[PDB]
RNA sequence: AUGCCUGGGCAGGGCGAAGCCAGAGGAAACUCUGGUGGAGGUCCGUAGCGGUCCUGACGUGCAAAUCGGUCGUCCGACCUG
RNA sequence: AAGGUGAACAGCCUCUGGCAUGUUGGAACAAUGUAGGUAAGGGAAGUCGGCAAGCCGGAUCCGUAACUUCGGGAUAAGGAU
RNA sequence: UAGUGACGCGCAUGAAUGGAUGAACGAGAUUCCCACUGUCCCUACCUACUAUCCAGCGAAACCACAGCCAAGGGAACGGGCU
RNA sequence: GUUCAUAGCGACGUCGCUUUUUGAUCCUUCGAUGUCGGCUCUUCCUAUCAUUGUGAAGCAGAAUUCACCAAGCGUUGGAUUGUUCACCCACUAAUAGGGAACGUGAGCUGGGUUUAGACCGUCGUGAGACAGGUUAGUUUUACCCUACUGAUGAUGUGUUGUUGCCAUGGUAAUCCUGCUCAGUACGAGAGGAACCGCAGGUUCAGACAUUUGGUGUAUGUGCUUGGCUGAGGAGCCAAUGGGGCGAAGCUACCAUCUGUGGGAUUAUGACUGAACGCCUCUAAGUCAGAAUCCCGCCCAGGCGGAACGAUACGGCAGCGCCGCG
């Protein structure tokens, strides 16, 4: 029931954020951003919460060479909430989930903003740190 | 509404104003402005810098 | 051949005569319907953009994740001195159109409407309405104003009235005033005629024609910027770093075979100062402005039901290019057209308000008094000596 | 453009070829270590010489081929009267 | 063919000497330009093509691979002051 | 559809019309990677000289006559004709 | 096509439309009309991919295709190739097809054709040739007219000023997701809707700087390299010396705010009712009816009007109403 409450884009297509799981990735390139319709010459990019399409550059070779869900947790963009805080977290992450929204890992390293925590109740379960 | 204490400073921070920062590691920090999140970043000690609160208390300026 | 890859068109056809605005003030292209069966009433007022602050306030909309949860939302303040009803205008059906019938001014006129009626005050001899007002002082004269009421009576259809701004209690530069036909709704032709006829020479205070938590319209100029290019003035895309002739242009004005460049081809001249009217603008609070029984009474500008405090809208050092408010006010949610000091036209909804957001009742919790000129970070001078302590030039 | 005759000129640094000295090992053959040395159609780079890119400026120009940055070479098949 | 800085006839400031800014001046700082820059987050996703710009840069102390004509590569790369 | 490594079935490879290889070097032609950045997402702002206006001084190219469109016909795409 | 020509297709035959393909002709241009692509931008067509409203099923729901009014609004980001074309990855309601001198070089670029320098293969004795490959190869001019974008203005209103009306032009909003409905209708099960509501998002348009970010030569304030005023102090020069923080102003879906209602009806589904003692949406008459059209809201305002104020005391003057010459 609850909404998105779009906020600023830091995370186009072609940023390259650090996994924030225990799967063994290192990286996660994101290749694209689902749900947007686009515009002409304008790059998809993605806010913390949103599910991409990412690809693992560095790490375990099972990962490599293949495409992976993913929600992006942390981002160095400064966004704007409804309470007038803008706040933002000196790192881009993310971790590695399926379609339906299920981790693929078991622990999340770092806090995890409140959007994704409320977007993805299986994140926020895992997560140590809140915001 | 509930008032913040600067990281850096020691002002109060009203809800329209100041920033927010989130370390890796797990703490929160608050500034209100670009100036304390640049002193902030930069390793600067507030202790050494004469308009903080900070300063003033270590030195027991005023009273 | 059709283009490879379509995108859509930039800019608003709807918008473009783009043209520096003819008129200064904003003007009521519109008013709103008239039905003859609520009380008369007003349905247009004159403000100034004093500035902008903050807003602290607690959402009541069930379902979303902000419900009950504090907010900062941005409002700009207007400052509505009261208007003085000077004059009457009446208006026949045609089948051309709705032309003026007659106009009816008051006896007294104060030297601010006067103003408007000069272009230099300094070299006129001020003349105006010298024989006009011995009408009123005269059996003659009277016998013929009550001949045009009657006559206006029988056969107007829209009766309008003549307001004027109080100039004298702002504190800007310029003292000429600024005159407005406002348009009366409410019942009959008679009851309106006879209830406009009663307000002449008369204060009409801001807080009887609009309320709180009212959805109103905006009218006015946009701030002005002079000559602009087409990727300013239209937002085009920018040519490559490569482009000999220019990138900040366009590059195919139009085709070979109509020999003309067509009128929605984006080029480049005048950007700003075009006439606008913003829609669904919310009255988050109307202020009472500076009055006097035994002190001077400022809190009521500022003060809320949770803070209690003595603050007034005007932050530290006063509104930045603007002054100090001291008069009535509204505070209008979101932004509004025009720079500072810019009169506006504040008018009623042309719709049946009939929504969760329209309908939402606002309770204001706190309002920032920082200052505006810089980085503030104290609401009051109280406060801010509290902080600091005394300082050397005590 | 080329040959000949007679004159003039080419900062500051890097790498470190022969030859030489001292020490150590060896039965010899000789071999290592630390120094000295300043050779090279050697390297960075200024003056000089030339003109890769920006397909930059200009393109009824400063100029019927110039200008700015960036560039190649800069002791020799060098540059020049 | 002076002084200072500086490895330096590098660049910058100055003294002796020279000049008035290079075929005109005044008033504003619109768009396009020419020449310089700065930009949150991403980092070539732009483009035929990393074109242009940017990154590194001096000196001291460590360290320096494949290959090799054994001469080099080499300031390899990578670190600290 | 790029690059590299292997195959040879080679339209039409091939041995001083030289074949293969090859350290150093190259303002030579290509691929990828690290860092970097307004090339881009997506544009904005600042500086100097122009452009702008004024005093003075002041050309050149070009010119059948000139200059608003739709359709028709026409030397089969007109500013002139209807 | 389980049965069944026409739910959906359809051979053997036959009738047409378009110039978004290649062809045939040489009518205009050889005292010169700058070519292939890509980028940018506007408009137009429908042979409709999606959205609105509907008819059809081998339509139970979901999904799917066939057809009708319909071009209002959308039709994306990338790896390869100069490529048009083509193929793949990802998202999406969809990634539909085309024209505008095969739109668009005094708009850009020059990657490939297509001069001059060279290399390879084939051919030729040779100079040389190759819709065979490779490499490097100068993209001029607007100050004229029109058109367009803006800015002064112009004829009348006796002169000026204020407040307004309006003919005419332009026009704008669009789509998607989550909750409830509802694990309900439907269905053996697997699966699996829709309307009214609520919360929001994409694209687009109009604004604005309270906040966040950017800019920053207020050359504002510290900190610094080299040199120069004898030094301290105070300063200057080094085309803005360099580097922090930075007022105001501009500015970013990189912050924030706003985006609307009627009428006539299309397709379609119907009422009454004959022609045609029966039946029929049609012949007369009538109803509902939509991203359709028109208007409203919005922007500009006619060689278009309206009402109202003052109307030249002067040192010479000049006017306004009345009547009669
Ligand atoms: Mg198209
Ligand atoms: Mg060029
Ligand atoms: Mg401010
Ligand atoms: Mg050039
Ligand atoms: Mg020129
Ligand atoms: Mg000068
Ligand atoms: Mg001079
Ligand atoms: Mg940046
Ligand atoms: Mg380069
Ligand atoms: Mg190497
Ligand atoms: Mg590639
Ligand atoms: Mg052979
Ligand atoms: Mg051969
Ligand atoms: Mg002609
Ligand atoms: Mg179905
Ligand atoms: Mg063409
Ligand atoms: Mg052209
Ligand atoms: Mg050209
Ligand atoms: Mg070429
Ligand atoms: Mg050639
Ligand atoms: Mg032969
Ligand atoms: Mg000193
Ligand atoms: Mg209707
Ligand atoms: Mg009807
Ligand atoms: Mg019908």
């Amino acid at each position: 029931s609850g909404a998105k409450f779009r906020i600023s884009l830091g995370l186009p297509v072609g940023a390259v954020i650090n996994c924030a799981d225990n799967t063994g990735a290192k990286n996660l390139y994101i290749i694209s951003v689902k749900g947007i319709k686009g515009r002409l010459n304008r790059l998809p990019a993605a806010g913390v919460g949103d599910m991409v399409m990412a690809t693992v550059k560095k790490g375990k070779p099972e990962l490599r060479k293949k495409v992976h869900p993913a929600v992006v947790i942390r981002q160095r963009k400064s966004y704007r909430r409804k309470d007038g805080v803008f706040l933002y977290f000196e790192d881009n992450a993310g971790v590695i989930v399926n379609n339906k929204g299920e981790m693929k890992g078991s622990a999340i390293t770092g806090p995890v903003a409140k959007e994704c925590a409320d977007l993805w109740p299986r994140i926020a379960s895992n997560a140590g740190s809140i915001a | 509404m509930k008032v913040e204490l600067c990281s850096f400073s020691g002002y109060k921070i009203y809800p329209g104003h100041g920033r927010r920062y989130a370390r890796t590691d797990g703490k929160v920090f608050q500034f209100l402005n670009a100036k304390c999140e640049s002193a902030f970043l930069s390793k600067r000690n507030p202790r050494q810098i004469n308009w903080t609160v900070l300063y003033r208390r270590k030195h027991k300026k005023g009273q | 051949s059709h283009r490879k890859f379509s995108a859509p068109r930039h800019g608003s056809l709807g918008f473009l005569p783009r043209k520096r605005s003819s008129r200064h003030r904003g003007k009521v292209k519109s008013f709103p319907k008239d039905d003859p069966s609520k009380p008369v009433h007003l349905t247009a007022f004159l403000g100034y953009k004093a500035g902008m602050t903050h807003i602290v306030r607690e959402v009541d909309r069930p379902g979303s994740k902000v419900n009950k949860k504090e907010v900062v939302e941005a409002v700009t303040i207007v400052e509505t001195p009261p208007m003085v009803v000077v004059g009457i205008v009446g208006y026949v059906e045609t089948p051309r159109g709705l032309r003026t019938f007659k106009t009816v001014f008051a006896e007294h006129i104060s030297d601010e409407c006067k103003r408007r009626f000069y272009k230099n005050w300094h070299k006129s001899k001020k003349k105006a309405f010298t024989k006009y007002c011995k009408k009123w002082q005269d059996d003659a004269g009277k016998r013929q104003l009550d001949k045009d009421f009657s006559s206006m009576k029988k056969y107007c259809q829209v009766i309008r009235v003549l307001a004027h701004t109080q100039m004298r209690l702002l504190p800007l530069r310029q003292k000429k005033a600024h005159l407005m036909e406002i348009q009366v709704n409410g019942g009959t032709v008679a009851e309106k005629l006879d209830w406009a006829r009663e307000r002449l020479e008369q204060q009409v205070p801001v807080s009887q024609v609009f309320g709180q938590d009212e959805m109103i319209d905006v009218i006015g100029v946009t701030k002005g910027k002079g000559y602009k290019g087409v990727t300013s003035r239209w937002h085009t895309k920018k040519l490559p770093r490569k482009t000999h002739r220019g990138l900040r242009k366009v590059a195919c004005i139009g085709a070979w075979h109509p020999a003309r460049v067509a009128f929605s081809v984006a080029r480049a001249g005048q950007k700003g100062y075009h006439h606008r009217t913003e829609i669904n603008k919310k009255i988050y609070k109307i202020g009472q402005g500076y009055l006097i029984k035994d002190g001077k009474l400022i809190k009521n500008n500022a003060s809320t039901d949770y803070d209690l405090s003595d603050k007034s809208i005007n932050p530290l050092g006063g509104f930045v290019h603007y002054g100090e408010v001291t008069n009535d006010f509204v505070m209008l949610k979101g932004c509004v057209v025009g720079t500072k000091k810019r009169v506006l036209t504040l008018r009623k909804s042309l719709l049946v308000q009939t929504k969760r957001r329209a309908l939402e009742k606002i309770d204001l919790k706190f309002i920032d008094t920082t200052s505006k000129f810089g980085h503030g970070r104290f609401q009051t001078v109280e406060e801010k000596k509290a902080f600091m302590g005394p300082l050397k030039k005590d």
